[PDB]
């Protein structure tokens, strides 16, 4: 039912005979499928992600220096060296200085010198394996019952999956089971995929690229930093000393070479948990285990009044919910004629056989009504409900494809 | 200014107080001229002082001894 509050929708419609229906869910839309004695199935797409990614990758893009050491010797003496070239937490830099008179060496010439710095990273970025089946995606399902808008929310299950997680079954009380085949379709190859993370930004980069980015980088669990150089800058060396500096934070170079790159959503419980964009689940469906509940229920004779006018949802649809106060349980008898005389129903009814349990109900009913005048009738004698309406043929949001028929 | 023996190296532990100071170390004495010392912290920097001959202009140097063998400066860029 919750297809109503969605702005884009689609309607499905089964052929009478088959069992099966094919749909396709995108996010931020709805589906209702239809079937000949099987209540209507609204599906969405409600979040496409994967969770608990394993790390593959760390990229530094802001470190700090401390602790700088330099070491040198005179021409033709040796070359210098320093007890943090052995230390992995260093990084350090082997060249050679001008030496002579003036500096304490026997000999003009290029004398060794070497600086070694403490590495610390400040800020890096983390890069994620994406497994193609630990991506799970999330549906909700509900049928047209005739429940009030407000209780829609407990009347929708919700069905989880992951890739190759069986079909799953949505078992409704009184109206049987629909069962769901799906297989999600995403817009990127995750063979040659990271996904990176920056702050609290994410983004879908391309391993290649991110493999060969000039920055330090750290491999799984840790522990170890991998070309420093590309954080650490030496100047020309002078006689004995050399100006070690950390280079600025490369936050904003790559901000920047990230804008040509798809975003991920964080989701804002679970930090784990990564909402991907744009990405869509084929679904197969079956209905054959589907019922309607009170197809034995007499049809309702006493006078029921609207509680809720019909009113347009947007989808070339109509809403109405009708209080039905005496007769309970009985069938709600709806059609939508050409005319107060004519009994032929012209009209599409959303909310296959509804019914009222018990007295007092309040039955929210949708029906499709035809093109131009027609008029809506609820139940039958002097005392039924009618109301004239007029459907404009302009377009509306809702989506019609051809009947299907699927073994 | 500290000076502390360190193993083989004697290490002198300057700020921005003694900013173009000589000492008189033993029976030699040894300079600094580094406008980037300020006060000790993890940002510092070690390096050598070249031990040079009793007529031997500096050259390319901020630290340097004469008459002094294995001196190295050590200095803070961090404020107090
Ligand atoms: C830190 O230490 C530096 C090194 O000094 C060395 O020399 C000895 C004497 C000790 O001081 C040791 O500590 C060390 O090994 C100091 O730099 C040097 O300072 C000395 C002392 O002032 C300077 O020596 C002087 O050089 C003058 C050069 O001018 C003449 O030189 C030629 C010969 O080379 C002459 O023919 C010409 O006429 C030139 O005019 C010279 O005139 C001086 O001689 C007179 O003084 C000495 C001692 O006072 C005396 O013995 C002699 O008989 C004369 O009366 C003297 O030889 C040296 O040039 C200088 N070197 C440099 C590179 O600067 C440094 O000052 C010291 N720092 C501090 C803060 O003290
Ligand atoms: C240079 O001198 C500073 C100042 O004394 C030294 O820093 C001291 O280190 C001790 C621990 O050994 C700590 O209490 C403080 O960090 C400092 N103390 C004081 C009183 O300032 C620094 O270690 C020296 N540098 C070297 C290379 O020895």
């Amino acid at each position: 039912a919750h297809c109503i509050g969605i702005t884009d929708r689609d309607f499905i419609e089964g052929v009478h005979g088959g069992t099966w229906v094919s749909a396709t869910l995108e996010q931020d839309k709805c589906v209702t499928v239809m079937a000949p004695d099987k209540p209507s199935l609204d599906i969405s797409l409600e979040t496409v992600a994967i969770d608990g990614p394993a790390e593959a990758r760390k990229v530094c893009y802001n470190a700090v220096l401390t602790h700088v050491k330099i070491n040198d010797k005179c021409p033709s003496t040796g070359e210098a060296h320093l007890a943090e070239e052995n230390e992995g937490d260093n990084a350090c830099k082997r060249t050679y200085s001008d030496r002579g008179w003036g500096n304490g060496c026997g000999l003009f010439g290029k004398g060794s010198i070497v600086a070694c710095a403490k590495f610390t990273c400040a800020k890096s970025m983390s890069l994620f394996e994406v497994d193609q089946t630990k991506i799970q995606y999330v549906i909700r399902a509900q049928l047209h019952v005739g429940a009030k808008q407000e209780n829609w929310n407990t009347d929708i299950k919700t069905l989880k999956f992951d890739a190759l997680s069986g079909s799953q079954e949505a078992e409704f009380t009184g109206y049987g089971k629909a069962t769901l085949e799906c297989q999600v379709q995403t817009a990127v190859d995750f063979g040659n995929s990271y996904i990176a993370e920056m702050e609290k930004e994410s983004w879908i980069v391309d391993r290649q690229w991110a493999q060969d980015l000039t920055l330090p980088w750290q491999s799984g669990s840790g522990g170890v930093w991998r070309e420093m150089h590309h954080l650490v800058e030496f100047e020309p060396p002078h006689a004995a000393t050399i100006r070690v500096l950390a280079l600025g934070n490369q936050e904003g170079s790559l901000k920047t070479a990230l804008t040509g790159a798809m975003r991920v959503t964080k989701d804002t419980n679970d930090n784990n948990l990564y909402k991907l964009h744009g990405g869509h689940v084929s679904c197969r469906v079956k209905l054959s285990a589907l019922t309607l509940k009170g197809t034995s229920y007499k049809m309702c004779t006493d006078k029921m009044s609207f509680v809720k006018n019909p009113t347009d949802t947007g989808h070339g649809t109509v809403v109405m919910q009708v209080k039905v106060p005496k007769g309970a349980p009985c069938k709600i008898p709806v059609i939508v004629a050409d005319d107060l005389t004519a009994a032929i129903n012209k009209g599409i009814l959303v909310t296959v056989n509804p019914i009222a349990s018990t007295n007092d109900d309040e039955v929210l009913i949708e029906v499709n009504p035809p093109f131009g005048d027609s008029y809506i009738i609820v139940g039958t004698g002097d005392s039924r409900l009618t109301y004239q309406w007029h459907k404009e043929d302009d377009d509306d949001k809702a989506g019609w494809s051809h009947p299907q028929f699927e073994k | 200014v500290t000076l502390v023996r360190k193993n083989r190296w004697l290490l002198l532990n300057v700020t921005s107080e003694d900013l173009g100071k000589t000492f008189s170390v033993g029976t030699g004495n040894c300079t600094t001229n580094i406008l980037e010392a300020k006060y000790w912290c993890p940002d510092s920097m070690e390096y050598n002082c070249p031990n040079l001959s009793p007529r031997e202009e500096p050259d390319d140097i901020d630290c340097w001894c004469y008459g002094v063998e294995n001196v190295r400066v050590a200095y803070g860029k961090c404020d107090s």
